[PDB]
RNA sequence: GGUUGCGGCCAUAUCUACCAGAAAGCACCGUUUCCCGUCCGAUCAACUGUAGUUAAGCUGGUAAGAGCCUGACCGAGUAGUGUAGUGGGUGACCAUACGCGAAACUCAGGUGCUGCAAUCU
RNA sequence: GAGAACAGAAAUCUCCAGUAGAACAAAAGGGUAAAAGCCCCCUUGAUUUUGAUUUUCAGUGUGAAUACAAACCAUGAAAGU
RNA sequence: AAGCUCGUAUCAGUUUUAUGAGGUAAAGCGAAUGAUUAGAGGUUCCGGGGUCGAAAUGACCUUGACCUAUUCUCAAACUUUAAAUAUGUAAGAAGUCCUUGUUACUUAAUUGAACGUGGACAUUUGAAUGAAGAGCUUUUAGUGGGCCAUUUUUGGUAAGC
């Protein structure tokens, strides 16, 4: 870099590097410690996070516990599994985030055995609720939202996933004030709006308001909605049946997979440079001091 | 008002540097440690003769400077002010206190008085480089600075080229080869470690394995 | 190669350094408001000087940052006043550039003796796409050398479109 | 006058281990402690809460109790001519599981093995530990190895 | 083997300079009706996965590279040290006897390993 | 460090480098970097009850401190604190 | 002093083995901080001086400061490293393994946590050496000016200080 910039032996020597997952901007350890650590009188009782992540337009949902060797995925649901349930587009958005949580909620709670007891809320009117303790019977599965580095803003979709896992029957302690339709200037939740976000009616209203006010954009974005002949009004029943579809068979289809691991290893190792031997590297110096040095 | 140097001769106290905690200390009577032709090149002066201490004792700055005179004086007026490099190898960093003086012994911590260099056994006091033909002038030079010091010190012919770290044949082997290039009063050495790029930039006359 | 690396202008930041607060400074704020369209931001003195007649935290100088097309306009509209000739300085070795003009009247913008006359500092930050990598929250990285904005690359970009002149040496 | 406060004299004692500063790595809180474990006490300057006093630095004790963030440890500290029982309340950051018993736990399940696998064979055990014995006789060959005779060297200088 | 999400150890993972990266992924990337945040939709929030790109990130390789890690009868059984004497010396100090024993230095080798879940010629 | 009208060594604006060389009332020493520092938002846990524990020690007192129990609260989406 | 409860028992100003803790000695300074001798090579639109000059964000000497690779020397209140001596814990019957009870704590959960019922293995039963035994209670004297030697070590020129 810049000459009078850069770095000495002294600097580099005494430099204490951060962790890996901090040097990668991936992990907030201050909060990780406070999410993972268990009450020392609960001994080996794991503390299960809900890890909700957003790639560019894929949604990750993992219910995760920790171990000094690594973490442990109990169950995992990606929003790119939504095709199985009847959602082919816009699986990033708030109502895609919702359903993916409901998928993860049904999925784990099934392989746990709390499937038939603790169904959560089937209705989804969007009232504020967390899943209550069933009298003389198992307390619900308890899981804590791992937001990661996602910024907490009122309405953000990271809490969309929360609502689906919470409405799915998981116990995930939460307050209201970060759901869309949280009135800033009174502590009040408009549920008629929150339902609109669970079913996608903020996207449907974009479609409608872009039906008669422009078609240049309505074709650019919302392209695929044409090509499948889906225009707004049906969006509510799309997701409403996806919820039915999820609670009917959450069980996680893995991919058919096509080409064994050994196969993928083969082709991908072609494109991977391999290191050198000191003998090879010594020959590269001896070559240089032959040419470069001895006056051509 | 200088207490006889007998009083601080031995090393009785932990090192007492001038420090944030000391602050009041006077200045060393010896301020110049390099005399004669000290710009001179490493090849110019192969012959090295040290003044070496045989005691574990303390040398006052006032005795240091006074000997530095006597030695550099004898050498310039006989072999000439360019014929040698005298290097005082010992810096008086340690502060001697004194309890000056009404109560007698209450609260007796003294105030800085002079400075001294704390000297080991076998530790070099003076180092001189010249050419071999000047030897007997150099040696009588230090031999008189001897009289300026407390405690036995012995003069010693170095096995080394000047102030370099190498014995005379090993310096020759390295210098007739490419590995040695001039600097300052000292030299630098071609390292077989590091970036090959500017390893060759510097030391161009290597990378033949010839003259 | 050069597909996605082109050159966007990150932002243009105008700034007016006035030696006090009160009326003279709230006027310099009006200048930048109707010029930017976005409300401007005040700055307080960092310490006390008394030769510059300022107490620490005094409210010295308003400024504003403008992005996108709106900056191209105030760039060019002010670039005009300079007759499209900068200097070999004015361009940072880190790739941005800036100049200054007295009399804000000399680009658009009528007079109003209730608003006075103020000089400005025009500074323009250049960045290629994917500059977000430095500014985002997660995975905050740095841009590789073969991307980072240089002085060369910006002057050559300046001597081209806008058809201005670099001058000096 | 004199200064005897709680952390006095602890300059290097609570210092951080060069280039080891910063957060404590997460394993420290995943470790699990039960009553009866032997723990070693090393105070971590970064966590000021629940800190052991410097006397218990480098001291091993037995956990007597377990709380939210902490384990209680008992230590025999000897005052005068006797020992008294001190119980300490320590944050888990200052406490690591002790290896002091692992050579005993290794040797119990090992001595159990060679016990069964011997008796079921017809005895002949010897499972107590013995010290280093003097070595036996041996015959060293001269083959390829003839003694190389050394003598004392004279005085040199080389400085 | 690649990549991703969450990790453990926390430089053999960092730094500097260049070169290479298939598929998938990640990313950069497009929009501002909506919830939300800004002096500024850069950050942040929402919408699109459509309209673009491997340039950057990211992964890897190169360097008698800086650093860092490991090793060795390299230095050095040196410095220091526990023990001993009616040992040496005016002293300062030192030698010896039975033990323990570094650091620098020098030289050689090395440049992340790896847990869970998903995905991919 | 390199840039921008008056603007100068010192005014405000921008980019780059930056292992902390800063700051955290005060002495010094620890400690701290998506913090323990800076800006903002919400607050009164600086509260109630009565025990145990650590330093000083006689294992008295006082001072100060630690980790729980039982309330009532704060704050945060939350784990938590 | 009086004893008292027990007795191969349990005990130790000791070693060995296993596992911790420490920042003194040495060492280090072309590692941080702080000091210190010497040059060499660079960088200024820019600390000052001087020749050219109308000046210059001018060129040329120049002396400083800095930067770069070197060099001589140091630290009770500096330090990456880092001893020797000294120091914590462990070396079994109060042990280890199986089965599966109690609860109001804790778990998503008969999950765990704690305390247990029932079952398996004897003294080479788990290193050395020693043991005119070990454990325990009560009451009371005198003392509460100390001084000396080797080693460590502070103040003082020193002192039979
Ligand atoms: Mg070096
Ligand atoms: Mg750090
Ligand atoms: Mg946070
Ligand atoms: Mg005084
Ligand atoms: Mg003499
Ligand atoms: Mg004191
Ligand atoms: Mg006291
Ligand atoms: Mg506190
Ligand atoms: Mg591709
Ligand atoms: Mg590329
Ligand atoms: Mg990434
Ligand atoms: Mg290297
Ligand atoms: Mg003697
Ligand atoms: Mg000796
Ligand atoms: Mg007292
Ligand atoms: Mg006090
Ligand atoms: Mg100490
Ligand atoms: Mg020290
Ligand atoms: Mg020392
Ligand atoms: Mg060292
Ligand atoms: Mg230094
Ligand atoms: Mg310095
Ligand atoms: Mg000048
Ligand atoms: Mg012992
Ligand atoms: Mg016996
Ligand atoms: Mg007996
Ligand atoms: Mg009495
Ligand atoms: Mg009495
Ligand atoms: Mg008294």
């Amino acid at each position: 870099a810049f000459q009078k910039d850069a770095k000495s032996s002294a600097y580099s020597s005494r430099f204490q590097t951060p962790f890996r997952r901090r040097r990668e901007g991936k992990t907030d350890y201050y909060q990780r410690k406070r999410l993972v650590t268990q009450h020392k009188a609960k001994y080996n009782t794991p503390k299960y996070r809900l890890v909700v992540r957003f790639t560019n337009k894929d949604i990750i949902c993992q219910i995760i516990s920790s171990t000094i060797t690594g973490d442990v995925v109990l169950a995992a649901a990606y929003s790119h599994e939504l095709p199985r349930y009847g959602i082919t587009h816009g699986l990033t958005n708030w109502a895609a985030a919702y359903a993916t949580g409901l998928l993860i909620a049904r999925r784990t709670l099934q392989k746990l055995g709390l499937d038939e007891t603790y169904k959560g809320v089937e209705e989804v009117e969007g009232e504020y609720e967390l899943t209550e303790a069933v009298e003389d019977g198992p307390r619900p599965f308890k899981v804590f939202l791992d937001i990661g580095l996602q910024r907490t803003t009122t309405g953000a979709r990271v809490f969309g996933a929360l609502k689906g896992a919470s409405d799915g029957g998981l116990y995930v302690p939460h307050s209201e004030n970060r759901f869309p339709g949280w009135d800033f200037e009174t502590e009040e939740i408009d549920p008629e709006l929150l339902r609109s976000y669970i079913f996608g009616g903020h996207v449907s209203q974009y479609m409608e308001e872009l039906a008669d006010d422009d078609e240049e954009r309505f074709s650019e974005l919302f392209k695929g909605y044409l090509a499948d002949d889906i225009d707004a009004d049906s969006l509510e029943d799309i997701y409403t049946s996806a919820h039915e579809a999820i609670r009917a068979d959450p069980a996680f289809k893995p991919t058919e997979k096509k080409f064994t691991k050994e196969q993928y290893a083969a082709e991908s190792k072609k494109y991977r440079q391999t290191k050198l031997s000191k003998e090879e590297r010594a020959a590269r110096v001896a070559a240089k001091i032959a040419a470069l040095a001895g006056q051509q | 008002a200088r207490r006889p140097a007998r009083c601080y001769r031995y090393q009785k106290n932990k090192p007492y540097p001038k420090s944030r905690y000391n602050r009041a200390v006077p200045d060393s009577k010896i301020r110049i440690y390099d005399l004669g032709k000290k710009k001179a090149t490493v090849d110019e002066f192969p012959l090295c003769v040290h003044l070496v201490s045989n005691e574990l004792e303390q040398l006052s700055s006032e005795a240091l400077e006074a000997a530095r005179i006597c030695a550099n004086k004898y050498m310039t007026t006989v072999s000439g002010r360019d014929a040698f490099h005298l290097r005082v190898r010992v810096h008086p960093f340690h502060v001697l206190r004194i309890n000056k003086m009404q109560q007698g012994m209450r609260g007796a911590w003294g105030k800085p008085h002079g400075l001294a260099a704390r000297v080991d056994i076998g530790q070099i006091i003076f180092s001189v480089r010249t050419k071999d033909s000047n030897k007997d002038v150099v040696v009588e030079g230090l031999r008189r600075a001897r009289y300026k010091f407390p405690g036995q010190q012995k003069i010693i012919l170095s096995k080394k080229w000047g102030f370099t770290n190498l014995d005379r044949p090993e310096y020759l082997k390295k210098r007739e080869a490419g590995e040695v290039k001039d600097d300052g009063a000292f030299v630098k050495f071609l390292s077989k470690k590091g970036s090959l790029e500017n390893n060759i930039r510097e030391f161009p006359e290597y990378f033949a394995a010839q003259a | 190669q050069n597909p996605m690396r082109d050159l966007k202008i990150e932002k243009l930041v105008l700034n007016i350094s006035v030696g006090e607060s009160g009326d003279r400074l709230t006027r310099a704020s009006k200048v930048l408001e109707q010029l930017s369209g976005q409300t401007p931001v005040q700055s307080k003195a960092r310490y006390t000087v008394r030769t510059f007649g300022i107490r620490r935290n005094e409210k010295i100088a308003v400024h504003v940052t403008v992005r996108g097309p709106k900056a191209e306009e105030i760039l060019e509209r002010g670039l005009k006043v300079k007759e499209y000739q900068l200097r070999d300085r004015n361009f940072s070795a880190t790739g941005n550039f800036g100049f200054g003009i007295d009399e804000h009247i000399d680009l658009g913008i009528k007079y109003d003796p209730s608003i006075g006359i103020f000089g400005m500092d025009f500074y323009v930050v250049m960045n290629r796409p994917g500059a977000r990598v430095t500014r985002r929250k997660r995975c905050k990285g740095t841009v590789g050398n073969s991307h980072k904005t240089t002085k060369e690359d910006t002057v050559s970009w300046f001597k081209q479109k806008y058809d201005a002149d670099v001058l000096d040496k | 006058g004199k200064s005897h406060g709680y952390r006095s004299r602890t300059r290097y004692m609570f210092q951080r281990d060069f280039r080891k500063h910063g957060a404590v790595h997460l394993s420290t809180y995943l470790k699990v402690y039960k009553v009866g474990d032997i723990v070693d006490i090393k105070a971590n300057g970064s966590i000021q809460k629940g800190m052991p006093h410097k006397f218990y630095q480098g001291k091993t004790g037995v956990v007597y109790n377990v709380t939210k963030s902490s384990v209680g440890v008992i230590i025999n500290k000897m005052v005068g001519n006797r020992y008294l029982e001190k119980r300490l309340n320590l944050r888990v950051e200052h406490i690591k599981h002790s290896k002091c018993r692992q050579e005993f736990l290794e040797r119990v399940k090992a001595n159990a093995a060679k016990r069964a696998e011997a008796k079921a064979q017809g005895v002949a055990v010897q499972l107590k530990r013995q010290p280093a014995q003097p070595r036996e006789s041996r015959i060293v060959s001269t083959e390829g190895n003839v003694p190389q005779t050394l003598a004392p060297v004279p005085y040199e200088t080389f400085i």
